[PDB]
This record gives structure tokens, C-alpha cells and sequence, in this order.
């Protein structure tokens, strides 16, 4: 029942990727239409690489109906239906419209719907099914990229057409609605309740027509007797029946007592003294019983909470590393593979890029689904460890084809297995981003950790090609596969942390060391300040008024900039980890 | 017109099995029970299966759990028994009921030859 | 020597007054909040009313709110519900349920110890003789056969009936009828038993019927006067 | 007043099968559901209380569980005892209270075929002024049947009532009334008393009567 959930929420956080992309290019194309300086377009590539910016609303806002995350699966999932039925019924044949703002529009939201999912998978799966659910959602995504791209292309052609191929994916979406709508919902206990406690004791004071107390008072209740059962922040690892916690028990307690009281007053009819009662409740609360609250009410909290949750941690800073540099080797090899087997080996291109295809594709599907069972079936480190190494062997198989003859079936071989290991890594990639998270802003911090994750990606072109110019293929294929060593480094580095956090379910709290972690933190603010100034005068420069050659030096400042702060935090979190372990 | 078709019966070799099918046409099949009647020489009509509109309610007999089994076919709309280690008095003429009154008293109208297993 | 024991139900006017009274051996009504709850004959709970001597808090629900009235006495260690003007669709069956002190466990396992039951009935029936028999064993029903013997009554101005089979010795056999509805507002069973003959000659027939609201007890035997 | 809409509504599943029982809150309540079982004729009892938590005294075999509003009761290996009432009441506060509607599944085993029994009284009850028979389907299942009187082959209507037994907590049968009620008047018109009933369980309606 939930792998039907998650495989069909994995095709629906697929599906829409291709028609502001593809689909959209034949269709210009095939009107003859360029889709060439529109001045909308080239900011629907834009939405999903800064889809982490709009991302605190959907953790800090509980819409009032479902849940947090399913009430916001559902809000986004109905705009993109509007906008794509939209988007059919639109007709660029007198001009090219506002297509592009569509597009743009369609592409926010399936940036918000991907990280709502995202969110929702790392609230409900266990820690057990983490690797069968990434294994699962990878296969849902990769089956929606597989239907929309070809398959709903070719039946436009033949049989329905441009005009009913969108609402063709609007009604193909709406299954996964009501999908979304059977779905599970996870608890999310402490800060919400005792907001809408909050929000209920000032009506109190408003109240005047006599019946708003008895059920103001009842909502505080059970808000209460909800909020009584969670775990605050900074007891999360002292859960099992700590004296805090009892303490805490203590205090829920005797506010349920209070409420209790004035609820009898207002049985009786009175007003002025269950408004006396609430007051009272209102001045213990005042009292240092008040231990451990929430974030919300404040416009601030619900940016800056997120960051200081995960940069309070210890393993802060070589989590970040492990996850910027952990997929290098896959990278490097994806980048020029099939120019080596144009240029390199003399093969056809068609024939062999379509098997290419084919085998790639059936073989990380294999490769995730093996590796989410071996996970089922073992520990997190353990897998991480072994499926790193094999990834990085496995590159191999293309020095051993470029040393070698020319024939196909060792070049089928080689891609077979480069793309097992490659699924098996991913699946054990997922399930370590989804253990990160915290459940309280785990749709802030997934998504920073993902686009985290594709910035070490994005930097591999131009030194590949570099050297694949300069000294050879074999020569860049063994280079290749010695870089598969520093993630495998730094898996074996911080096992600890790991197998902490897989026994006690919490992270820890870092307390030791001077304020250079302060430090470190102002140089990365200072970093993404330099980069959001780059980017806004690249924006400026777009319109070709005037163009500058210093915006290079400035980047690579940044870069630079950026760079020492995350290396000078990751030194002294391994500097730390050290410590406590002498 | 109405019509039932029924198939099987027949010679049934000792330690085997067998598997029936009964349908009919021209008549809505939605809605109303479908039940099946076995008959030895020795016992009564006794029951067999039956079940009500769509999948809501089924019940079973005797010689259900491990002997016979009843499936539904929405697709060609019909309904399959099936048999499993025939004992040598299970000499069982079976029949085939329709209710055409949505009161399930059991009266058949519609007369149906129904099918014949006949062991040994 | 643990239990909660209520009574109440009786010959009072038709929509009038009557108190029914709770009594709990083993604890005190002072510690454990005390509930009445109804239930219809066919129909599913519902809580009624509820009173707490420790802060002398008492509650009703508002389909019965301004009628009745719940008090209660510690010295004698029971409680009481007074019911005036009452209605036809009051009458059902009053359990006395008890509530544990917040905070705490008991709390939590609400309504952990009940009670028995009384069915308080309203209704302008009124009083006569009813006629309870056993079946004669007649040849002429069923000959060659079973005996379809039985106790059958004709009224009861108390519902609650109490019947037993030779002293309470045996219970297989006799099939209890639920009561159906007579033209005259009364209720009569007929608790008929279908067993061998074998024992027409030996085992002689004795039938117990218990009127307990009536105080009333019955033995029925077909012999001669 | 507001139902998720469901198009499988009933449920149909043979003993030994695990049962489940939901029911979904209002609004919050926070774990405050509690479970009883209540066995005809006699005061209901506590099976499970906070939703998911037991005390001592009960079977291992009943469970519980919430999501979000929802609460659920599990039976794992149904029983020939588990055949009873099963209510869940949340029970936030004291003036509060609510209680659900009530879940009773009746008994799924082997099939013994009805038996249709008549029980007429002796002629001795014309003397009270009335004369009441009673025709049965002991020992029979499932519930679906009802019985007219063919008295002579003329229908009767209104003074015959129907009622299905439950298994009560004395004899544990499984048995269908029909009891026809007439006055001496009537006794002129109709003398052998036979019944017909119609079950599942009888491919051809039953008709039966005793003679005097």
C-alpha cells in the first residue's frame, strides 16, 4: 500500500519536467516558431535549480485542512493542473502569447510539489524502508521521465495532438490526486500546538458573547493533552523518560488542570472569572515551568530557524563535505562517456546511444532496487561503504574498453555495470539525505542539501574536457577512478555520528570550541551575499545595456571565499569529533 | 431472450480435480445473488457458495475450505467453481441459481439443466 | 466483596418522579467522579450525567438539562439521580460508571468498572395477574418424535424476567424467545425446548420464573390440583 | 456531518481472518478513544484504553492504533467469544463525552443447514382468549430469511412478527421466529397451523403444520 503511494508521488514529481522543456521545443519547431528572446524563458530552467528559496513557507504555514504536507501536495498539485489545462487550451498561432510566463508558472510549481514530496518521504518512511522508498520514488521519477518525454510525444503525432496531449497529463495527474488525498499523514506536535494554544488563549480575551470560552477552551485542551506526548528541542536524545521529561509531563499537567477549572466556571454560566481563570493559566505560563517553546509567531524564525538547526549540529560541516563530493566519480565519467564512444571508439551514434539508453536505464533501476533491499537488510554505513567502492571499481570498465578491441559486447558490459553501481549508490545517497533531515523543517533542509549536492556536480565540464584533450581517454579514465577515493575518505571518517544517529534516531548538539564557528558561518553569509550580487548583475547585464569582464574575478572570489569558510568548518567539526573521542 | 450456459461434469478421474463455469445471457447479471447447489445421491441439495451484488458479500458452504473454490469474473461474466480431491461419493449433480426478484426467497422461474460431475 | 450495585426502577405515575440509587462496595464515591449513562433497548450509549463530590461539580446533557437532578451522599457511600417530568423516550437502561481523578492512570482507562444495570421503564401500565405454564406434553403435536416442551407467560408488569430449568441444574435445549410485543403493551416469551421424550416419566418438570422488581417468585409444573 | 466518500462500504471475511474496526474523530482529541466490548445482556467492558495502551486482564489478542484522527481496533485470530458489541467513545473531558455507533459482526464457521421446526401450544391456551404459535430456523446462517403462513394456502399478513436471534450469553443459538398471535375469533377460520419460510439456505420455501 505506501510503495503504491510513494512510486505514484514519484511520477507525479516527474511528469511535469518535460513539457516546459521538450515537448514545448517540437511544438515551436514544428509551427516554426524559435522560441528565441521571449525574455520569460530561460527562468523555467531557473525554477528548479532555486527551488530552495521559497521553501520556509512550506514548513512554516499549516494550511487548514490535511496536514502540512499533504493540504500543500494537494494546493500545488490542483495549480499545476489548472496551469497545464491552461497551457493546452492556450493557441500560439497568432503570436507566440505569454507562453513563456506559463511555462514559468507551471515550472514554480512543480518545483513547490517536489518539495513537498521530498518533505513528506522524510517525515513518514521509517528508518528501515528509507532505501525501499528512495529505490521506489527514483523508479516513479524516472517512468514519468520516461512517459512524457517519448511516449505521450508520439501520441500527439499519430493520434491525439498538441491540443489534447495536456489535458491528456492533466488527467493522467489526477489519479496521484486522489492518491495524495488516501495518503498517510505524519504527526507534527509541538510548536504547531502550542501556536494554536497560543491562538486560542488571546481569543479568550477578546470573548465576549459567552459561548466562544467553552470552545476556545476545549481547542486548548486538546492542543494540550496532543503537546503533552511530544519531545521539545534539546531533550530530543534524553526521550526515554528523563526527569526533564517528566518535568515537562509535570507542567502539561497542571495547564490541563487550569483549563479544566475554567471550563467548570464556564459551565456554570459565568464569564468574568473563566476570563480570571485564563488569566491565571496566562501567569503560570509566565513562570519558569515556560522551558521549551516554538519558533513560529515571528516573520524571522521561520527563515532563520532551518539554518541554525543544522549548523548547531556536530558533523555539520563534513555531512556537507560528504555530500558535495560523494558522486564525483559518476559525474566525471557521465560527462564525456558518450563523446568517447563517438570519437574515441569508432561506433555509430544512433545505434549505440539508443543501447546506451536502454541498458542505463534497466540497469539503475536494478542497481537502486538491489541496494534498497541490501539496506533493508543491513546498516546505513556499511552499504554507503560498499557501494562507494564499488562505483568507483566499476569506472574501470572503461579503461579496460579503450585499452582493448572494438568490440560491442564489452562496451555493453562496462555500461551495464557502470549503471548498476551508479543506481545502487543513488538509492544509498537518498536514504542518507532523508536520515538528515529533522521533520520539524525538513523541506528547507532537504532541498538546500539537494541543490548542495548538484553544486559539486555542476563544476565538472570543462576540466573533463580539459583533460580528456590534453593526455588521453585511458589516461582520464584511471584518473576517473581515483577519484572515487575522497568520498569513501570521508565515509570512513565520520562512522561514528552515523551509527549514533542510526541507534538513538537524534542528532546531537555541538557545545565545545571557541566562536569560529561564527566565523566560518559570516564567511559563507558573506559568500552567498557576493553570489546573489553576481546574479543580480548578470540579471542586469541580460538586457545588453552594458557588459563588464571583472563579473569572472568576482565569481571566483566568491568561490574562493566560500570554499575556505566550508573547509575551515569541516577541519574543526573532525578537530571536535577527535576531541570527545580522547 | 434469456439463456444459461453451463459446461463440464463428465467422467472425473479418481485424485484429480475439475473446474466449472457457469454464466448467463440475456439477463442482467449485476445486482442479484449467484448461488451454486451440489447434490450427492446420499445428502439433500446442499449448499455450496454464494454471492451477492458485485464483490459486497460472499458466503460458503461445507466443502468449501480445501475442497472447492468460487472465483468471479467481471470481464466475461461468469462465475467458476472449483473442485480438489474428489471423494468417491461426491457423485454431485450441480445447479446454477439465479434470483430474478431481489427478495432472495430462492425461487427460480427460469428452469436451468445444470452440470453433472459424476465420479468413478 | 468488590462491586457497584444500582437500583431505582418501579411503579411510580406516568411521567412523574422516581430516584434510583448507585451504591459501589470496595471504594469510595468521594475518590472516583461518578457517570450515569443510558442505554436504549436496541440503540448504542450515551452519557447522561455526572457528578464529582470532591469540588461538588454536577453536569447534564443537554437533551435532559433543567429536569433531572444528581446528588449524592458520601456518609451512606452512594449516589442518586432524581428524574422528574420525564418523557416517553426516557425510558432505557441506567449503568452507574465510574471516573478516575485527573491527572494520572486512572484518569486515562475512562469508565473501567460499571455496572449491572437498571431499566428504568415509563409508562401508564397497570397491574394484573398474569398466567404462567409449561407446555403438556400433548400426543397429538409432533407424535413419534421430540417433545417440544417449554415455560410460556403472558405478562410481566416488570420486563426483567428470570427464568431457570430445574433448579438451575440444566440450560442446553431451551431456546430463550425474545419478548414480542403484545396488542395490550405487555411482553410474553415463550421459552420453548425441543428435547427427547426420554425422560417424560423420570425427570419431573419443574419451571422457576423471578419477577425481581415484583419480588415475585413462581414454580410451574403440570400437575394436578 | 462531513464522511470521506468510499465506495466499498460493507465487509464480508470467514473466521480466523484479521478484523479491523475504525472509527475517525470530529475534530482533535488527542489519544483520549477508548474501546469496550459489550456482550449481549450484560454492562460493557474495557477492552483497550488510550487508543493503543492495556492494563492487565485481557487477551493479547486485541490491539489498537491512531493516525491523525483516525483510531483503529485489531483482531488478529478471530474467536467463537469475539462475536459481540464494540463501541469507541472519546472521552476528552467529563461533560464532554461521546460515544460511536457500535460494531457487531455475527459468526462465520461451517455451514449446518437450517432446520425448520413449527411450535404450536396445546389447545389448552384457547381458554386465556388467545392463541400463539411459533415457527423457527434453528441452527442456521446467514440472516437473510423471513416466513408467511400459508394456513390453508391463504397469505397472512400484520400479525405475524419476525425477528432474528442473536447468540445470547445463556444458550448460544442460532434460530429465526415468526410468531403469529390470533383471538378465538380467528380460531374458526384456521385450524392446522403451517409456515413457509424462505432462506438462502432453502432452495424451496419450507411449509409446515402439525395436526390436532
Amino acid at each position: 500500500p505506501k510503495s503504491a503511494i510513494l512510486l505514484i508521488l514519484g511520477f507525479a514529481s516527474g511528469l511535469p519536467l518535460a513539457l516546459t522543456s521538450g515537448t514545448l521545443q517540437a511544438w515551436m519547431t514544428v509551427e516554426n516558431i524559435d522560441l528565441k528572446t521571449i525574455w520569460f524563458f530561460s527562468l523555467v530552467g531557473q525554477a528548479y535549480v532555486f527551488k530552495f528559496l521559497w521553501s520556509p513557507v512550506m514548513d512554516r504555514y499549516t494550511p487548514p485542512f490535511l496536514g502540512r504536507r499533504r493540504g500543500w501536495l494537494v494546493t500545488t498539485q490542483i495549480l499545476l493542473l489548472i496551469a497545464i489545462a491552461a497551457m493546452g487550451f492556450l493557441e500560439p498561432g497568432t503570436q507566440l502569447r505569454w507562453m513563456a510566463a506559463l511555462a514559468v508558472v507551471i515550472a514554480f510549481c512543480s518545483a513547490s510539489q517536489d518539495i513537498v514530496f521530498d518533505a513528506w518521504k522524510t517525515d513518514v518512511l521509517p528508518a528501515e524502508e528509507r532505501g525501499t522508498g528512495a529505490a521506489i520514488s527514483v523508479l516513479g521519477y524516472r517512468l514519468g521521465m520516461l512517459v512524457s518525454g517519448g511516449l505521450a510525444l508520439w501520441m500527439a503525432d499519430k493520434w491525439l495532438g498538441w491540443q489534447g496531449m495536456y489535458w491528456l497529463m492533466a488527467a493522467l495527474l489526477v489519479p496521484c490526486i486522489i492518491a495524495t488525498l488516501l495518503a498517510p499523514e505524519p504527526s507534527a506536535d509541538l510548536a504547531d500546538n502550542w501556536e494554536t494554544l497560543n491562538d486560542n488563549l488571546k481569543v479568550i480575551e477578546k470573548a465576549d458573547n459567552a459561548a466562544q470560552v467553552k470552545d476556545a477552551l476545549t481547542k486548548m485542551r486538546a492542543a494540550a493533552l496532543d503537546a503533552q506526548k511530544a519531545t521539545p528541542p534539546k531533550l530530543e536524545d534524553k526521550s526515554p523518560d528523563s526527569p526533564e521529561m517528566k518535568d515537562f509531563r509535570h507542567g502539561f499537567d497542571i495547564l490541563v488542570g487550569q483549563i479544566d477549572d475554567a471550563l467548570k466556571l464556564a459551565n456554570e454560566g459565568k464569564v468574568k472569572e473563566a476570563q480570571a481563570a485564563a488569566e491565571q493559566l496566562k501567569t503560570t505560563r509566565n513562570a519558569y515551568i515556560q522551558k521549551y517553546l516554538g519558533v513560529p509567531r515571528t516573520l524571522e524564525q521561520a527563515v532563520v530557524a532551518p539554518l541554525r538547526d543544522f549548523f548547531g549540529r556536530n558533523n555539520a560541516w563534513l555531512i556537507l563535505l560528504l555530500i558535495v563530493l560523494y558522486k564525483l566519480g559518476d559525474a566525471f565519467a557521465m560527462s564525456l562517456t558518450t563523446t568517447f564512444l563517438i570519437r574515441g571508439v569508432g561506433f555509430d551514434a544512433g545505434e549505440v546511444g539508443m543501447v546506451n539508453k536502454t541498458l542505463g536505464w534497466i540497469a539503475t533501476i536494478i542497481g537502486a532496487l538491489y541496494g534498497g533491499v541490501l539496506m533493508q537488510r543491513l546498516s546505513l554505513f556499511r552499504a554507503l561503504l560498499i557501494f562507494g567502492i564499488l562505483q568507483g571499481v566499476s569506472n574501470a570498465g572503461y579503461w579496460l574498453l579503450s585499452i582493448t578491441d572494438k568490440h560491442l559486447m564489452s562496451m555493453a558490459v562496462a555500461v551495464f555495470f557502470e549503471n548498476l553501481c551508479g543506481g545502487m549508490g543513488t538509492a544509498a545517497f537518498v536514504a542518507l539525505l532523508m536520515t538528515l533531515c529533522n521533520k520539524s523543517f525538513s523541506a528547507t533542509q532537504f532541498a538546500l542539501l539537494s541543490a548542495l549536492s548538484a553544486v559539486g556536480r555542476v563544476y565538472v565540464g570543462p576540466i573533463a574536457g580539459w583533460f580528456v584533450e590534453a593526455h588521453g581517454w585511458p589516461t582520464f579514465y584511471l584518473f576517473s577512478v581515483f577519484a572515487a577515493v575522497p568520498g569513501i575518505l570521508l565515509l570512513l571518517i565520520c562512522r561514528k555520528t552515523l551509527e549514533y544517529t542510526q541507534q538513538t534516531e537524534s542528532f546531537m548538539m555541538r557545545r565545545h570550541f571557541s566562536g569560529a564557528y561564527q566565523f566560518a558561518l559570516y564567511l559563507l553569509l558573506l559568500g552567498c551575499l557576493l553570489l546573489a550580487l553576481w546574479l543580480i548583475m548578470l540579471a542586469l547585464n541580460a538586457i545588453d545595456y552594458t557588459s563588464f569582464s571583472f563579473l569572472a574575478g568576482l565569481l571566483e572570489v566568491a568561490a574562493l571565499i566560500a570554499i575556505a569558510g566550508v573547509l575551515l568548518g569541516a577541519i574543526l567539526d573532525y578537530l571536535a569529533l577527535r576531541r570527545t573521542e580522547e | 431472450q434469456v439463456q444459461l450456459q453451463e459446461s463440464g461434469g463428465g467422467l472425473v478421474q479418481p485424485g484429480g480435480s475439475l473446474r466449472l463455469s457457469c454464466a448467463a445471457s440475456g439477463r442482467t447479471i449485476s445486482r442479484y445473488a449467484m448461488s451454486w447447489f451440489r447434490q450427492a445421491p446420499g445428502k439433500e441439495r446442499e449448499f455450496v457458495a454464494v454471492a451477492r451484488r458485485s464483490g459486497d458479500g460472499a458466503f460458503y458452504a461445507d466443502s468449501v475450505q480445501g475442497r472447492f473454490t468460487v472465483s468471479r469474473d467481471d470481464a466475461k461474466n461468469t462465475v467458476y467453481l472449483q473442485m480438489n480431491s474428489l471423494k468417491p461419493e461426491d457423485t454431485a449433480v450441480y445447479y446454477c441459481a439465479i434470483d430474478s426478484d431481489t427478495f432472495y426467497s430462492g425461487s427460480y422461474d427460469y428452469w436451468g439443466q445444470g452440470t453433472q460431475v459424476t465420479v468413478s | 466483596e468488590v462491586q457497584l450495585v444500582e437500583s431505582g426502577g418501579g411503579l411510580v405515575q406516568p411521567g412523574g418522579s422516581l430516584r434510583l440509587s448507585c451504591a459501589a462496595s470496595g471504594f469510595n464515591v468521594v475518590d472516583f467522579s461518578l457517570h450515569w449513562v443510558r442505554q436504549a433497548p436496541g440503540k448504542g450509549l450515551e452519557w447522561v450525567a455526572y457528578i464529582s463530590s470532591s469540588s461538588g461539580s454536577t453536569s447534564y446533557a443537554d437533551s435532559v438539562k433543567g429536569r433531572f437532578t444528581i446528588s449524592a451522599d458520601t456518609s451512606k457511600n452512594t449516589a442518586y439521580l432524581q428524574m422528574n417530568s420525564l418523557r416517553a423516550e426516557d425510558t432505557a437502561v441506567y449503568y452507574c460508571a465510574r471516573w478516575g481523578y485527573w491527572p494520572g492512570e486512572p484518569w486515562w482507562k475512562a469508565f473501567d468498572y460499571w455496572g449491572q444495570g437498571t431499566l428504568v421503564t415509563v409508562s401508564s401500565a397497570s397491574t394484573k395477574g398474569p398466567s404462567v405454564f409449561p407446555l403438556a406434553p400433548s400426543s397429538k403435536s409432533t407424535s413419534g418424535g421430540t417433545a417440544a416442551l417449554g415455560c410460556l407467560v403472558k405478562d410481566y408488569f416488570p420486563e426483567p424476567v428470570t427464568v431457570s430449568w430445574n433448579s438451575g441444574a440444566l440450560t442446553s435445549g431451551v431456546h430463550t424467545f425474545p419478548a414480542v410485543l403484545q396488542s395490550s403493551g405487555l411482553y410474553s416469551l415463550s421459552s420453548v425446548v425441543t428435547v427427547p421424550s426420554s425422560s417424560l416419566g423420570t425427570q419431573t418438570y419443574i419451571c422457576n420464573v423471578n419477577h425481581k422488581p415484583s419480588n415475585t417468585k413462581v414454580d410451574k409444573k403440570v400437575e394436578p390440583k | 456531518d462531513i464522511q470521506m466518500t468510499q465506495s466499498p462500504s460493507s465487509l464480508s471475511a470467514s473466521v480466523g481472518d484479521r478484523v479491523t474496526i475504525t472509527c475517525r474523530a470530529s475534530q482533535s482529541v488527542s489519544s483520549a478513544v477508548a474501546w469496550y466490548q459489550q456482550k449481549p445482556g450484560k454492562a460493557p467492558k474495557l477492552l483497550i484504553y488510550s487508543a493503543s495502551s492495556l492494563y492487565s486482564g485481557v487477551p493479547s489478542r486485541f490491539s489498537g492504533s491512531r493516525s491523525g484522527t483516525d483510531f483503529t481496533l485489531t483482531i488478529s485470530s478471530l474467536q467463537p467469544e469475539d462475536f459481540a458489541t464494540y463501541y469507541c467513545q472519546q472521552y476528552l473531558y467529563y461533560s464532554l463525552v461521546t460515544f460511536g455507533q457500535g460494531t457487531k459482526v455475527e459468526i462465520k464457521r461451517t455451514v449446518a443447514a437450517p432446520s425448520v421446526f413449527i411450535f404450536p401450544p396445546s389447545d389448552s391456551q384457547l381458554k386465556s382468549g388467545t392463541a400463539s404459535v411459533v415457527c423457527l430456523l434453528n441452527n442456521f446462517y446467514p440472516r437473510e430469511a423471513k416466513v408467511q403462513w400459508k394456513v390453508d394456502n391463504a397469505l397472512q399478513s400484520g400479525n405475524s412478527q419476525e425477528s432474528v436471534t442473536e447468540q445470547d450469553s445463556k444458550d448460544s443459538t442460532y434460530s429465526l421466529s415468526s410468531t403469529l398471535t390470533l383471538s378465538k375469533a380467528d380460531y374458526e377460520k384456521h385450524k392446522v397451523y403451517a409456515c413457509e419460510v424462505t432462506h438462502q439456505g432453502l432452495s424451496s420455501p419450507v411449509t409446515k403444520s402439525f395436526n390436532r
